[PDB]
C-alpha cells in the first residue's frame, strides 16, 4: 500500500455586502484540489440571487456552480474541482436591493477550502 | 538578411523556452508578465 | 492574484455514552474557522435526541445547530461559523435511557474540522 | 480548555475508467480520521452503478458505503470514519459498457480527506 498524497491545506475566507455586481472572491493555483465551497448569508435578503462560479484571472470565463435564491440563505457545491486555469472564484448578484426587513446590511461570507497541488509519497 | 542576423529561438513549449505561439493558453503566458511592468496585456490568443 | 490564507488546520474527536446530561466535546479559539461538525451515534438508540450546539466555556449560552432523533443516527451541520466568543461545541442528551435492543451501550462520536485563526499571505 | 487534536491531514485523488470490476483506490492507516469521502463521474454514462466501501488489504471485506447510479453523477459519504482494519477504500462497478452518448471514455474521481491518527495537546 503505497501512494501519492496531498499533505498542504488552506482555507480562505472573503466577504462581501450582497448587491448587484461581480466580486472575485478566492484565488487558486494551477492543481489545486479544490474539495469545498460555501456560501453563507448574514442577513434578510428581500430579492435576489448570489451567483458563484469560476472565471479566468483576465478573460470573461465565468460560470455559475451554485445558485443560492433568497430563502436558503446557505449552500455548498456538490461537486469536487481541480483548478484547470479557471484561477478565480468568482460570486455576482444579478437581483439586489438595499437590506430589507432589517435596516442593517446584508453580507455574504464564501469559504474555500483547498488542498495544493504539492504531493508527497506514504506507504501505510 | 540585409545584415540582420535571422535567428531560430524554437518554440515555446511546456519544457524550455522559445518564441511564442496561439498555442499557450492566456494563464500560462501571462504568468511569466511582470503586471507592473506591462502597459497592457496582449497574449498570443488575444492576438490572433 | 494574492490573498491570505488559513494554513492551519485541526481535528478534534470526542464520544460521550448517549444518556441524559450536557457535555463540552470540543474547544475552539477565537476565531477559529470552523468549517465541519458531524456527529455519529454508533450503537441502536431506542428513544431520544441529541442537539449539538455552542455555549460559552463560563455562561450558560447554550443554542443548538444540529438536532438529531433516534433514526437517523447521523448528522452534519449545514452551515459554517467563525467563533466568536462561543468556543464551547456542546452536545446535550434530553432523552435517553439504557442502550436498547443491543445490550450493548450507545456512543455518540463529534468530529469538528476546524481552521486556526492565524492566515498567511499567498500570490498564485 | 485543553484537548488533544489531530493536526496532520492527507487528501488522496485516484482516478479509475468506469467500467465492470474493483479497485483499490486509497489506502489509510489504522486510527485514520476519514472526515470526508468524494466520488465524480467525468463523462455521460448510459448504465451502471458505483459502489465505494472499505475493504481489507488481503481478505474479502467489501462493503458498500456509497451507491451512485448513471444520472446524479457525483456522491459524498454521509458519515464519518475512523479506520480500523479497514484500511483500503474500494471502488467496484458491477454494470457498465462503453462510454455511451459521448466516444471518449468515462471516468471516476475518488478523494479522500483524512487526518492521521497523531494528535497534539493544544489548550486555548
Amino acid at each position: 500500500m503505497k501512494q501519492k498524497v496531498h499533505s498542504v491545506s488552506y482555507l480562505a475566507k472573503a466577504e462581501f455586502e450582497y448587491k448587484n455586481g461581480v466580486y472575485d472572491l478566492v484565488a487558486l493555483p494551477t492543481g489545486a484540489e479544490v474539495i469545498k465551497i460555501s456560501l453563507e448569508v448574514v442577513g434578510l435578503p428581500t430579492a435576489g440571487h448570489v451567483s458563484v462560479g469560476f472565471k479566468d484571472e483576465s478573460k470573461k470565463n465565468y460560470s455559475s456552480i451554485l445558485t443560492l435564491p433568497v430563502n436558503e440563505t446557505s449552500g455548498v457545491v456538490t461537486k469536487d474541482y481541480t483548478v484547470k486555469s479557471d484561477k478565480i472564484v468568482a460570486a455576482e448578484v444579478k437581483d439586489a436591493l438595499a437590506e430589507g426587513s432589517d435596516g442593517r446590511p446584508v453580507k455574504c461570507v464564501l469559504r474555500a477550502l483547498y488542498f495544493l497541488p504539492s504531493v508527497i509519497e506514504v506507504e501505510y | 538578411i540585409d545584415n540582420c542576423p535571422v535567428i531560430d529561438a524554437g518554440v515555446w513549449n511546456k519544457l524550455n523556452v522559445g518564441m511564442p505561439n496561439s498555442s499557450i493558453s492566456d494563464s500560462d503566458f501571462t504568468r511569466y508578465l511582470n503586471k507592473a511592468n506591462v502597459s497592457n496585456i496582449v497574449t498570443p490568443m488575444q492576438l490572433k
